[PDB]
């Protein structure tokens, strides 16, 4: 029904030219500096406060409430574009997973030939190599719901509940993509997961495995990965 | 199934247990409460043990990729390549059973007296014979079986009997007449009960 790219150019005019005066009555724009703070790695999480959206666009967030998956991605996408204009020096490089983003994008631009189009596989999917994660706070206009009404009608819908959390997990490791090499190639293999299982990749895919014929079978591994801490609870009703 | 011998454990833990696979003739050799000496060779066994992490696979070394339709992956091409975990588990294969600790010298279907005589050396049997013929040899028993104890002869007499016992016998009817004595011994703490039972055992 609607234009995603209109959409994106939207929340990218959000994210750039919202503004409130939180920092002691001086003006600031609330999200560019945010986009500062996690362009220099010294932030992972940006919670959009829907809030703020509302005050100049509330058809926007009647959307967001009604695909709120749909726009989290939209708001990533954004965001991650928006990231490259808002650098003001090089990070530091904090992390491990860090270097591996650096010697991908290395790579990437060693070999670019800027004019030559690519084969939508032949990328760095978009999970990869984010860093950051973007996260919505409910707008207040929305009144909580209790858990037992939470049914069928308010699949993929932004929702507020609250309850008693009854059990919470341990952190652990959830697999966000899965990083394979080759025994004959020399190219990464990715494999993004959505599912709650995935079957491991057997043969590669890349461009020289493929002219050259060749077995090319892929090992998964860890170290180029990304997993994401992931925690499953349990919530109850008051 | 055996296990290790209770003077072979390491502090705190449990007792090892594993397999040991007799074979033509040797077969039959270990009963269930020996302390057996088992001699062969150690040696490793596929086993079916996963859930765990995958790992240490076998495939194929052929460079083998599936066509569009027939691709390399998932079930078809794990069979396709002819993967197979390689899980092991560590078996004894022991080609000849004997004792740890042998009763005689001599050897090794029935019991009879002169089987036990034969299967003993001279010298065994000589003592044998001497102290059967030894007088005083219900007190010389109970001395030399209970050393560290004091007092209590009557109950080293009545262990001694015990360990001996008496003649099973069936009745024409049917019935077995029993023939091994049970002892109970009923006493104030620390009286040694404990320590008549260890030494039985021992
Ligand atoms: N008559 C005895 N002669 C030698 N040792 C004895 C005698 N009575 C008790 N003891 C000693 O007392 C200790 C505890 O005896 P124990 O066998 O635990 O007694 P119980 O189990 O009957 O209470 C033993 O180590 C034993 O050496
Ligand atoms: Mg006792
Ligand atoms: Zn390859």
């Amino acid at each position: 029904l609607k234009d995603y790219a209109l959409e994106k150019e939207k929340v990218k005019k959000f994210l750039q030219e919202f503004y409130q005066d939180d920092e002691l009555g001086k003006k600031q724009f609330k999200y560019g500096n945010q986009l500062v703070r996690l362009a220099h790695r010294e932030q992972v999480a940006l919670y959009v406060d829907l809030d703020d959206v509302a005050e100049d666009d509330p058809e926007l967030v009647d959307s967001i409430c009604e695909n709120a998956r749909r726009y989290a991605k939209l708001f990533a996408d954004a965001v991650q574009e928006l990231l490259p204009q808002y650098k003001e020096r090089e990070v530091v490089n904090k992390d491990v997973l860090d270097v591996y983003i650096e010697h991908r994008l290395m790579m990437e631009q060693r070999s670019r030939d800027p004019g030559m189009v690519r084969s939508p596989q032949n990328q760095y999917p978009a999970e990869l190599m984010r860093r950051f994660e973007l996260y919505f706070q409910g707008p207040s206009s929305n009144k909580p719901r209790v858990i037992r009404e939470v049914r069928a009608d308010s699949v993929g819908k932004l929702v507020t509940v609250r309850g008693i959390v009854t059990r919470v997990s341990e952190v652990k490791p959830k697999m966000v993509v899965a990083t394979y090499t080759c025994d004959q190639c020399g190219a990464e293999t990715y494999q993004p997961i959505q599912s709650p299982t995935f079957m491991p990749l057997i043969m590669c895919p890349s461009q020289e495995c493929q002219t050259n014929r060749s077995g090319g079978r892929l090992y998964l591994q860890t170290r180029g990965s990304r997993f994401i801490k992931f925690q499953e609870m349990k919530m109850q009703e008051h | 199934r055996i296990q290790e011998t209770q003077a072979e454990l390491p502090r705190g833990s449990i007792p090892r247990s594993l397999e040991v696979i007799l074979r033509a003739e040797a077969v039959e050799s270990a009963q269930a409460g020996d302390k057996c000496d088992f001699t062969g060779t150690l040696i490793v066994v596929p086993d079916v043990s996963k859930l765990s992490t995958p790992g240490a696979r076998a495939e194929t070394n052929s460079r083998v990729s599936g066509v569009d339709g027939y691709e390399t992956e998932g079930i078809r091409g794990l069979r396709a390549l002819g993967v197979r975990d390689l899980s092991y588990r560590l078996v004894f294969l022991a080609c000849c059973v004997a004792p740890t600790n042998p009763r005689f010298g001599g050897k090794e279907e029935e019991q009879t007296a002169e089987s036990i005589k034969n299967q003993m050396t001279v010298k065994e049997w000589e003592k044998v014979f001497e102290m059967s013929q030894d007088k005083n040899l219900y007190h010389n028993l109970c001395t030399s079986l209970f050393p560290t104890i004091h007092g209590n002869d009557e109950v080293k007499r009545g262990v001694l009997l015990m360990l001996f016992g008496g003649v099973p016998k069936t009745t024409g009817e049917g019935t077995s007449l029993r023939g091994d004595i049970n002892v109970c011994i009923v006493g104030d703490p620390s009286t040694a009960k404990s320590q008549f039972l260890k030494h039985v055992e021992e």
